[PDB]
């Protein structure tokens, strides 16, 4: 089971870095664990979405005062 | 029973897909 | 066993590079959202989610990302340890980005609304 | 009379392209 | 105008939730109030106000759901219902026990507990 | 010329509404204010804004309501309207109608007591 | 600073001061704060075939064909960097002169007072 | 690269005139900037259509209050 995990992780990291995600290894790991405990797909994404546009903001933030 | 030519099923696809894009688009500019 | 909360802090403290102090606005609009009553995923169906990136991957002429794609559904419907697969294949789907377009940078004017 | 193979392939093409859209429509 | 002593709306709503959640009606004050607000929103119209057109609907989903024996049972006893003559608003009924229609082979999505983290 | 006091908008529209209600002026404040914010909402342009389409448009619902000569008198009601003149914004006019037109074959579903919950 | 042009704009297009389009300029940035899905089309040419098409569908084909070349010397100058967004908001923003403006009814401004 | 940007803000102009799209020489080249700068382009035309409301609205109030 444990290899299983394992292995479905790295398969998430994969597809992720070919879809260009921007996901690391925890936060892929948190999002497929949450899925897999039962949380709803369209939660997850809106958090995923939500935070990257604050990265996205955060960082044009920066590069406007700079 | 003359088999629609693959020329006319395109268009009748072509068709329907701009109709179902269009009312997409218009829906989503709502 | 973290909360899902928890974790989630965690995590877009990770993600974001920024202390919990500093994304206590974007923690809110998180916070929000999640709470907030979502329409329904475009596809909750593994099978289906799975043949709509697949087409819409081919449609994109991204073959390499389809691939990938495909490889790793294959390892993770083999090795059994997600029980909701259709939910992760949904996410995955809803963060895939075209690697072929140019990541939108970010407009600098979205920080006119930050002050 | 569209042959099963047409009917069957212009039926896959409209479900396909409802579907596009009705993805899209949830999406945003 | 025969208006049968009907309990007011908030007791039915009331006594809706108590069956529901299985609690009493002061647990579910929260749900209460959720309840009152969705009442009292205005919906659209319901797709289909045509009994004969919701049978054909409700037919055609139980056929959908390869369930056909319960399609012919369905307007089986549709055309009792209709012959007794007892519902005045044969409409409605129909249109909303065929939008609670749940098919028994989709998994039901269990509402992860996690909705309750927002309540605090 | 002192146009005849065409009272603006908002003066008309309570009019309308005591009118609609039979109540006077300061019996439909609540009823005003929801006014104001439906007229300050932006609303989508109508579908369509041919005098001719709309007037088509009009027959062929008629048709599928099966009031074929509703229709056909409906069409004729245009041309005249149309050639009469009098009205500047004929479009607008027509779309108005047949947001108003009402199915006389559809069993007005009696609005359950409950909507006026929302009222207040 | 690109909010500074925004603004600069926004009076420019108004012909008032920037003190008085703050709820103007407010709005525009809660809308551009807002997450938006990806556009439908961002290729440069499915833009313009789009923008010709609408064109062409209120019969405005002189119009047309000066939306075509305006595209291709644009295009060719290269100063723009996303020719296909810049297209797709043309497009978006262009408006049919025989469909009849829907006059915003007078009662919007009962409100404003 | 002064002529090329002359050429196309005058294209732009002779464009939105055919097309009346009630956008002027400063207007357009600051829509075309933000375009530049990766402006999602359905965010844009809202915007527009935002904006051309706005602007409807405050020629309506100036007419009224003179």
């Amino acid at each position: 089971n444990l290899n299983a995990v394992r292995e479905t992780m790295d398969v998430l990291l994969e597809i992720s870095r070919i879809l260009n995600t921007g996901l690391d290894m925890e936060t892929l790991s948190i999002c497929v664990r949450l899925c897999e405990q039962g949380i709803n797909p369209e939660a997850l994404s809106s958090v995923i979405k939500e935070l990257r546009k604050a990265t996205e903001a955060l960082k044009a933030a920066e590069n406007m005062t700079s | 029973n003359a088999p629609l030519t693959s020329i006319q099923i395109r268009f009748i696809q072509n068709m329907i897909q701009e109709t179902l894009d269009d009312f997409r688009e218009a829906c989503h500019r709502d | 066993q973290k909360s899902p909360n928890v974790l989630l802090q965690n995590l877009c403290c990770r993600i974001l590079g920024r202390s919990e102090a500093d994304v206590a606005q974007q923690f809110q609009y998180a916070v929000r959202v999640i709470g907030s009553n979502f329409a329904p995923t475009v596809e909750r169906d593994e099978f289906l989610v799975a043949e709509k990136i697949k087409k819409e991957l081919i449609r994109q002429r991204r073959e390499a990302d389809a691939a990938l794609f495909s490889e790793l559904h294959r390892k993770l419907h083999s090795q059994g340890v997600l029980k909701n697969k259709w939910s992760i294949l949904y996410l995955l789907l809803s963060l895939s980005e075209d690697p072929r377009r140019q990541p939108s940078k970010v407009s600098s004017y979205a920080t006119l609304f930050a002050q």
